[PDB]
């Protein structure tokens, strides 16, 4: 009697909802086609007779990645008519997917959502998925978003976005609509968890030892974090968490809810076998700075509260001795007005492997969810690169013509600023 | 706006800094973008001498040969190989006082003074005009009308 | 990992290494087209330390390969493992230098430059870790000890900290195959000592004496020549390919064999060579390989190892043989000749052991020794270039490129003391 | 409740490591994939169900040596990532490994010995291994002794230093390093046992009839001399003896801490069991002069104590009638102030035998570890060898280019110095 709902938009929230639904369909026992040959219902529901449907939704105004999906494997398991799909791509243009062709398509989402929501009796909250950097992502999830939030109210929201690399960029303009996404989605999204691709790059380089990765090595990567994180709703555990509390626990303020992510261990089955993986050893490397999920530097700043999730035979005393150490350490420091920051989950269900994938089969793992004051850096440098070209007004006839004003810009600049100096002035001591 | 004489002076440095921290030919494979900023913020040995070779410095008496500035370098840069602005400027004074090291009625100050004079750092354009590189194109395997054709555009102008 | 690119320059240096890559290519069984057919799986551990990977599985050595004249390397192309050479890195002019280094060195090689050290750097600046850069070339052409040298002090100046090897190419008074040598040896030491981290002279001479009375073999051609030093040049690096009792890389082996900055020219020999009708006859042994190793015809220089002391010595032993015979046989072959030692460095002998031997043998030693000898190989040259100068003999040909006297009258003087202050620490006692 | 951390720095290092670490699992039962088919606690650590893992962690900066450990055998034993490995070798030189490479790895292996030490409960001590004639092996291990003295404190430290042979010599600049590191670890380690490869060359030569020895073979004899000294703690003896019990009853003053050791019987299934092997032949036999396992001689200097350990059947009672007979002996003498010398320790289980090895199993054994006044010579020898070469200054300049000042050297020959004043002004009697 727990239901939660993921949504995807635009070309990244595809590719990896896609990378999550083979993940979930494995961990189930279900087959491609939707037939099992009572933990299923978070995701699933029961059809009366053979099949399940998955409570996801599927969006995009560029055809070509629904019609990929509608001819794969995965054909007979998604519902024919919640894949919505447009015709005419936003093409990286923010005010295209916020004002000109996304309204039209928003009501059948919108209607979609009505549809599955009545069948659910206890819903948990929302999953989203959306890369930053693109018109239709951006657009369409901050519309999603804002109407949502007066839909329903009080039902929690969870973002996963993909902000743009420090250097590494694919586009030329997504620092303006990476600013205005976030502006939209700052004060109407409840989590947001970071997820640049850099720091995965290196995470794949380092570990996995693979020279030459491709999206779908990040976006399972990405997928086994958001099954570790919701394990705890479908698996028995010595110490559950549920998703409704995290607000009370990671969340001081309201304005500062975003956090940046690790996971451990990353090993392939070549070398693994080799060494014990204890829970001590695994909970070190989970706090590693170059471990992070998103490229920050924890060392630059102080930490706020740690929300770590285990998963396997880990025993709590084990865990306990582990945070001690942890807390030994002079590299690792607390904020003052925080005595205990850690917020502990064990769960027994050990993390399932995916056949031809790079991850071996391991029976303890850890995933963190902590929030830091560092994570300042990110902004100050998207905003740099946003003033650079701000300054000379280029590239804003693309944003004006499409129905945006000219004053939007400014505002997004100064909820910048007036974030980033919340931040600062949080992180100082009594 | 303005700068303050030592920074005037010192964001003429800064930018004579940040010209040669990018000229370094970086030795290796598969670098790290934090490696590459790390080394656009520093000047190594080759940069420094680069510089004082196109300022007229380098070789212009036994006190600033290359052995000299090699022993200056590693004993005041960073990590022993490398130096960050502030010991730019800290080799900058060391290789003032040697350079100088003759004229025995100078004071220290007097002679860091008479090297920012000789390199005309409070003429930007002037002190712009010395930088010289090391190398780069443009990756574009290279090789009677070559000479070159500034077409003045006829100003369709306010008498025009 | 530590891999080091290969630069040849100049006719005599794209024969060597015509000749090393193929004895390379056949050490890790890769066929002329690029693909793997080896029987050991050590074979493959260590490869990216001189080739590349590509897609299709294919392997392309990290070779750069420049020249004045494009016949040389048209002509490379068409022989066995021609193949392997990337297009891309072929440079050449259309012009050719004519056996003058003036030309070679500031008219031509100066234009042409711009474009092969594009490839250098790309090559470089991509690479794991770089231990450094070995180069082949020949002191007897314009070209190449033009060209190669520039190149030297270009690539010394981007990259202080690396190592750089040179295997060079003296032209000998015994066999002269060109006029002007003497100007361009001169000319191509002085730049040589100050920037090259270690310098190898091998003799067309010496490699004729050797063909003659060790193997006697009736008719040698460069061919032959070029296999042998190929094998030289193969055995300083084998360990750092294969695992071994004591791996010694290039710079373990700078750090025991330079003395001093400016001491940094050694002559090597290869052991064991048997003829064909007796290499039934031999039986190898340790004592056996030691015994040829230190034989003076055995040099891969015409320079008399007995008129001068050691200042030090290395050998790089192959095979799986026992550590305790070979430090006592280096013990022994250092008590019989403690005249031929200098006496105020104790314990001048470095030893190194690699449980890999070359294909078709079961033991090999590579030797590299620091002698006070070689001083006679610069005064012999020295003697022809002042000869020669002492009338303005073909000076006219330099002088009419911008060159002028004072560059021979610093060369004469830059050589001569290098020659006195070589032999100024034969003479030194304690 | 009692537990020991073993230290493998250097490529030497890493060889004795393994070498102990097939005789522990050996000794112990446990099987090279780390599983069973309450005495291992000294040495392992119970993961909890199944596998255990070695208390132990690997150091190089030479990757060749952890990658062959990584994929033989007992790739399933070691935690994967306890094995830390650089990628540039510091190549002899001490500086490289003390101010260049070594610091920005030595974070590394501090933060593992921190999480290996919250584990233990009653931790005894460190013991490491590091040969000394290398770069990365002396610089490394004095940086983490260093390091070690000030986080810890007053735990002990033990130091299984292989110094280089008088003669003997496999680089040509380990005098230089040598040195360095024994002013490095004079002031911070409490226990240094001496190994020159020399005199075990010699033992296995005369004892057990080998004429081409391998390093394998040395290791084995060095593995078993640890295996004798640490049983006590894992094993029921009528007379124990700590780690703790050293520094009160074998080291008279702070700075006399380096001693000489011996084991016996070592013989040969061949011809072992044709004789007894009674207490008193092989008490005799460990006090021989030629069985010293460090080439020195004791005849020449007077002994100040002598802590000897027996394991197997044997019975106080013959431990003091043949501790008699070598106080009647006229050719060994103790010094003035030294009544009685002697510490003994008896322990039951026989020593444990490695199948294709080369002893054979016996019931009694002895190993002492004897402190003694003419360990002076091997100081002696090895100042002289290093003044030969600082005279002239030579191989200098590779040491003052890696950040090392200038002075530094003098000050070692100080400390070495006054160490050998010291030893002197002791030995006289009152
Ligand atoms: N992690 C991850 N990021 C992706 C992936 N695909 C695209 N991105 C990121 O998404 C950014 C651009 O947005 P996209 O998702 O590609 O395109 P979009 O969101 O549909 O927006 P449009 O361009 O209007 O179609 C790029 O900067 C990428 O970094 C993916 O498969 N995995
Ligand atoms: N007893 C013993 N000594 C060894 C062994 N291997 C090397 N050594 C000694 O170690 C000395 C040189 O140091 P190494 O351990 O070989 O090399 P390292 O300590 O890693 O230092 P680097 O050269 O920088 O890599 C030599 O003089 C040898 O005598 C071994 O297996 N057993
Ligand atoms: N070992 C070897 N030496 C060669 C070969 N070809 C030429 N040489 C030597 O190179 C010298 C001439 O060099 P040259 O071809 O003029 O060099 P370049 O000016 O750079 O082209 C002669 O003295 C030969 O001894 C060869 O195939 N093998
Ligand atoms: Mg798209
Ligand atoms: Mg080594």
């Amino acid at each position: 009697m727990r239901e939660v709902i993921s949504i995807h938009v635009g070309q990244g929230g595809i590719q990896v909802g896609n990378a999550c639904w083979e993940l979930f369909c494995l961990e189930h026992g279900i087959q491609p086609d939707g037939q099992m040959p009572d933990a299923f219902n978070t995701f699933f529901s029961e059809t009366g007779a053979g099949k399940h449907v998955p409570r996801a939704v599927f969006l995009d105004l560029e055809p070509t990645v629904i019609d990929e999906v509608r001819t794969g494997t995965y054909r007979q398991l998604f519902h024919p008519e919640q894949l919505i799909s447009g015709k005419e791509d936003a093409a990286n243009n923010f005010a295209r997917g916020h004002y000109t062709i996304g309204k039209e398509i928003v009501d059948l989402c919108l209607d979609r959502i009505r549809k599955l929501a009545d069948n659910c009796t206890g819903l948990q909250g929302f999953l989203v998925f959306n890369s930053v950097g693109g018109g239709t992502g951006s657009g369409l999830g901050s519309l999603l978003l804002e109407r949502l939030s007066v839909d329903y109210g009080k039902k929690s929201k969870l973002g996963f976005t993909i902000y743009p690399s420090p250097q590494v960029s694919t586009a030329v303009v997504e620092p303006y609509n990476s600013i205005l996404s976030t502006h939209s989605l700052l004060e109407h999204t409840d989590v947001a968890v970071m997820l640049d691709n850099e720091a995965i790059y290196d995470i794949c380089r380092r570990n996995l030892d693979i020279e030459r990765p491709t999206y779908t090595n990040l976006n399972r990567l990405i997928a086994q974090v958001i099954s570790s994180l919701t394990a705890s709703l479908r698996f028995d555990g010595a110490l559950n968490v549920d998703i409704t509390e995290f607000q009370t626990n990671l969340v001081p303020y309201p304005r500062i809810h975003f956090m940046l992510s690790s996971y451990a261990p990353i090993i392939s089955a070549e070398k693994a076998y080799h060494e014990q993986l204890s829970v001590a050893e695994i909970t070190n490397s989970a706090f590693e700075p170059a471990n992070m999920m998103a490229k920050c530097d924890p060392r630059h700043g102080k930490y706020m509260a740690c929300s770590m999730m285990y998963r396997g035979d880990v025993v709590p005393k084990d865990v306990n001795a582990s945070i001690a150490t942890i807390k030994t350490k002079r590299t690792i420091q607390f904020v003052d007005w925080c005595p205990t920051g850690f917020k502990v989950g064990i769960n027994y269900q050990p993390p399932t492997v995916v056949p031809g994938g790079d991850l071996a089969k391991v029976m303890r793992a850890v995933c963190m969810i902590s929030n830091s004051t560092a994570i300042a850096e990110v902004f100050s440098r998207l905003d740099h690169k946003f003033d650079l070209m701000y300054a000379k007004r280029a590239f804003v006839h693309w944003y004006v013509g499409e129905g945006m004003e000219e004053g939007e810009f400014s505002e997004a600049r100064e909820d910048l600023a007036a974030l980033e100096k919340d931040y600062e002035e949080v992180g100082i001591e009594t | 706006k303005n700068l303050t004489k030592e920074q005037i002076r010192m964001k003429n440095l800064k930018e004579a800094f940040n010209f040669y921290c990018k000229q370094q030919n970086v030795t290796g494979v598969a670098f790290t973008f934090d490696r590459i900023v790390h080394e656009q913020n520093v000047i190594n040995l080759a940069c420094f001498m680069l510089f004082l070779k196109q300022f007229n410095i380098l070789n212009k008496n036994k006190y600033v040969t290359k052995r000299e500035i090699q022993i200056m370098f590693k004993k005041y840069a960073l990590n022993y190989k490398e130096l960050d602005l502030d010991h730019f400027k800290i080799m900058i004074e060391k290789v003032a006082i040697a350079f100088y090291k003759e004229e025995e009625n100078l004071s220290n100050i007097d002679r860091v003074e008479k090297l920012y004079q000789y390199i005309e750092i409070d003429n930007i354009h002037k002190f712009r005009s010395k930088f010289g590189l090391l190398n780069q194109p443009f990756n574009i395997q290279v090789k009677p009308f070559d000479q070159g054709r500034d077409i003045v555009l006829k100003k369709v102008d306010p008498v025009v | 990992m530590r891999e080091i690119v290969h630069i040849q320059g100049g006719q005599c240096g794209n024969q060597i290494g015509a000749k090393f890559w193929e004895v390379i290519s056949d050490e890790h069984g890769i066929d002329p087209t690029g693909t793997y057919h080896g029987d050991s799986d050590l074979q493959l551990e260590r490869i990216n330390v001189y080739y590349n990977e590509a897609t299709g599985g294919r392997y392309v050595p990290r070779a750069i390969l420049m020249d004045l004249e494009p016949g040389t390397m048209d002509s490379v192309r068409a022989g066995p493992f021609g193949q392997l050479f990337r297009p891309d890195n072929f440079v050449f002019g259309q012009t050719g230098a004519g056996n003058n280094w003036a030309k070679g060195h500031y008219t031509e090689g100066a234009e042409l430059i711009d474009s092969v050290l594009d490839v250098v750097r790309k090559e470089a600046e991509g690479c794991d870790c770089l231990q450094g850069f070995q180069i082949t070339h020949s002191l007897g052409g314009g070209t190449g000890s033009g060209m190669g040298t520039l190149l030297i002090s270009k690539v010394r100046e981007e990259y202080p900290d690396r190592i750089m090897e040179t295997f060079s190419v003296v032209p000998s008074p015994k066999v002269s195959d060109t006029v002007v040598e003497p100007y361009n040896a001169t000319l191509s030491v002085h730049q040589l000592v100050e920037n090259a981290d270690e310098c190898m002279v091998i003799d067309n001479e010496a490699l004729y004496d050797i063909c003659f009375r060790t193997l006697k073999l009736t008719t040698p051609t460069y061919g032959d020549l070029n296999h042998l030093v190929s094998a030289a040049m193969s055995g300083v690096t084998c360990c750092l390919r294969f695992p071994g009792q004591l791996n010694s890389d290039l710079r373990k082996l700078a750090v025991n064999l330079i003395p001093f900055p400016r001491l940094h020219f050694f002559m090597i020999g290869f052991a064991p060579l048997t003829s064909r009708g007796s290499q039934q006859y031999r039986a190898l042994t340790v004592p056996e390989l030691t015994q040829q190793m230190f034989d003076a015809k055995n040099m891969m220089c015409a320079a008399d190892p007995r008129h001068g002391r050691y200042l030090t010595a290395s050998a790089l032993f192959r095979g799986r043989m026992s550590t305790k015979e070979v430090d006592e046989q280096m013990l022994n072959v250092q008590n019989k000749n403690s005249s031929y030692f200098v006496e105020w460095i104790p314990n001048n002998i470095k030893s190194s052991i690699c449980d890999i031997p070359p294909k078709g043998l079961k033991m090999a030693v590579t030797f590299v020794g620091n002698s006070t000898a070689i001083q006679e190989m610069f005064k012999r040259v020295a003697e022809q270039f002042t000869a020669m100068f002492r009338r303005k003999a073909f000076l006219h040909w330099y002088t009419g490129e911008g060159m002028d006297e004072m560059e021979f009258t610093e060369a004469e003087s830059n050589m001569n003391d290098l020659v006195s202050e070589y032999q100024q620490y034969q003479d030194a006692t304690a």
